[PDB]
């Protein structure tokens, strides 16, 4: 039961990252996982998600620009972001689906303008 | 501890944006919007719905483990659990041993608990399989729609040999069923309403042509008519099924094939194998308790607008209750459906028991022919669609994603309001 992002930091528009989470097998064993964000001034947002087999599914808000993806054999999680805007800006959360109750610290993404 | 407002919201930002959205009607009803919506994503939807796919998945994985093994479970006897010295009583629409049929023909020993199975309790039995097949079949309906119907459940079996009474029917007023072209009328109380059933009987002797035994038989038919298909009228006959094996706990011997996966302990008692047992019936209480909640979300319709004068989250906030039942109700129904599918997903199972779910009941044996078909090789295999069943309750997890969010939100306005709303 521990969820650990990373990977995240300040980019320019058009830019890319990968983000990493880093989940305890209780949560991510034969669970959905998924990728949240949180904007300042809003409230947790869903962004993408993906079965145990591996098929994913995207808010249209990301589809075409992110990909999620999982690694069965390590618990881990990543979601590969391009074509970054100033509203991709948030905190940036992994979680099963439905949701264990304590989330993680997340890791901060930003986009600016150059 | 923190003494005024200013410094625990710098703290958790969130909860700022939480109080500015529930002292606002349009975010308010925005929320009460969505409830509706995925309201109508678990209870209205099917394949969509990860409360319908569980209740699918309970019900899927209580008739497996019958096929598995229903045809390696013994049975005997005559009427009222006694022994028998000479009686074959064969049960129709069974997966049976290479057949169709499983034929119930254990003589002298006498039926119960590590012995064989009475012919009283395998039709009990036999009657909530054939309903579920049935249903599996036709196909489920939606978790509101709790008033549909099958139209006609049919099904029979045979009785032959020497002092063979099981196939003797007794009535409502007394009177023995006309052994020979008798016909009459059952009622039973299905979930909340009368069920008819049709009883019928019917002699063939030894020398009447394509009589395959060579021996003259008694045929019962029994044909129930407009028999209840909501979930939580099938998940008591699933309820039936399973703790009718585990009540009688009968005898098993499988005959162990080489070159397939292996069944563990090649023989023993039905209710033996605990952890499939449990997991089974777990399944079943925790799909009941999801079922439940559909009557308290239809309860707390959240469509009515609230809003005159400006908006005040002290006073104007009867509604927060109702909001709050209901997020909260749709909330527990996701979370009984995820924890129906960790139950059985072998993802997280360990020895004897990962090894029946991947092995057997995941997995079956015909040709993929529609739910609730019965055939000559359907024995051996869960044949009922449960790994399916099990990635598509994850799949329609994943397109919860959203709504999910909307839930906790729409919970978590509600319950601030009811906060505030106290005081008075
Ligand atoms: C026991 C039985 O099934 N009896 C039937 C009888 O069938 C014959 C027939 O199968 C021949 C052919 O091989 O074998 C007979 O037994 C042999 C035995 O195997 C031999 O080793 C040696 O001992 O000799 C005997 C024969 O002498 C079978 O008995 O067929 C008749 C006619 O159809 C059945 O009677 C009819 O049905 C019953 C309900 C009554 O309505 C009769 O009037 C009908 O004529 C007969 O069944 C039994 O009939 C008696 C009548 O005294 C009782 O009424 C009894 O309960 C009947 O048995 C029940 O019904 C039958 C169909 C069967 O399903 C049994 O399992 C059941 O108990």
């Amino acid at each position: 039961v521990q969820l650990q992002e990373s990977g995240g930091g300040l980019v320019q528009p058009g830019g890319s990252l990968r983000l990493s989470c880093a989940a305890s097998g209780s949560i991510f064993s034969g669970n959905v996982m998924g990728w949240y964000r949180q904007a300042p001034g809003k409230l947790r947002e869903w962004v993408a998600a993906i079965t145990p087999q591996g098929v994913p599914n995207y808010a249209d808000s990301v589809k075409g620009r992110f990909t999620i993806s999982r690694d069965n054999a390590k618990n881990m999680l990543y979601l590969q972001m391009s074509s970054l805007k100033p509203e991709d800006t948030a905190l940036y959360y992994c979680n099963r689906l439905p949701n264990y109750r304590s989330w993680g610290q997340g890791t901060q993404v930003t986009v600016s303008s150059h | 501890n923190y003494e005024n407002l200013s410094k625990l919201l710098t703290r958790y930002s969130t909860l700022n944006t939480l109080i500015k959205l529930s002292a606002d009607p349009s975010a308010i009803n925005a929320a009460r919007e969505n409830l509706g919506a995925s309201a109508k994503n678990l209870i209205g939807d099917t394949k969509n719905s990860p409360a319908y796919q569980a209740v699918l998945l309970a019900i899927n994985a209580a008739v497996g483990f019958w096929n598995v093994l229903g045809y390696a479970t013994q049975c005997g006897g005559n009427a009222n659990g006694q022994e028998s010295t000479s009686s074959t009583t064969i049960f129709n629409n069974e997966p049976g041993y290479r057949s169709t049929s499983i034929t119930c023909s254990l003589n002298r020993y006498k039926p119960g608990y590590y012995g064989p199975m009475s012919i009283e309790n395998f039709k009990k039995l036999n009657e909530a399989y054939q309903i579920l097949q049935t249903a599996l079949n036709k196909g489920l309906p939606a978790l509101k729609e709790n008033n549909g119907t099958i139209k006609d459940v049919t099904y029979s079996y045979i009785c032959y040999g020497e002092g063979n009474n099981n196939c003797e029917i007794k009535l409502a007023d007394g009177q023995k069923l006309q052994q020979n072209g008798g016909s009459e009328t059952t009622t039973q109380t299905i979930d909340g309403k009368t069920v008819s059933t049709t009883i019928s009987s019917k002699v063939v002797d030894s020398t009447a042509a394509d009589n395959t035994y060579k021996q003259s038989y008694t045929e019962i038919t029994n044909a129930l008519k407009d028999v209840p298909d909501s979930a939580q009228a099938l998940l008591a006959q699933a309820s039936t099924l399973i703790n009718t094996i585990n009540t009688a706990c009968p005898y098993f011997s499988v005959t162990n094939k080489s070159g397939g996966p292996q069944m563990e302990p090649t023989r023993g008692k039905l209710c033996g194998f605990t952890e499939e047992i449990s997991a089974i019936q777990k399944m079943i209480t925790d799909a009941q308790e999801l079922v439940n909640q559909t009557s308290v979300i239809n309860e707390h319709e959240q469509s009515t607008p609230v809003g005159g004068k400006p908006f005040n989250p002290f006073t104007d906030a009867s509604f927060a209750q109702g909001m709050l039942a209901n997020a909260s109700a749709q909330a527990k129904m996701l979370n009984l459906a995820h924890q129906v599918g960790q139950t059985i997903n072998p993802d997280n199972l360990t020895g004897t028991f990962k090894n029946f779910v991947t092995g057997f009941l995941a997995t079956c044996n015909n040709k993929g022919s529609p739910p609730g078909t019965v055939t000559t090789q359907t024995f051996a295999s869960g044949c009922a669609y449960v790994e399916q069943t099990i990635t598509n309750l994850n799949n329609s997890i994943a397109h919860f994603g959203t709504q999910e969010q909307q839930i906790q939100q729409a919970e978590n306005i509600a319950d601030t309001l009811v906060n505030f709303g106290s005081h008075h």
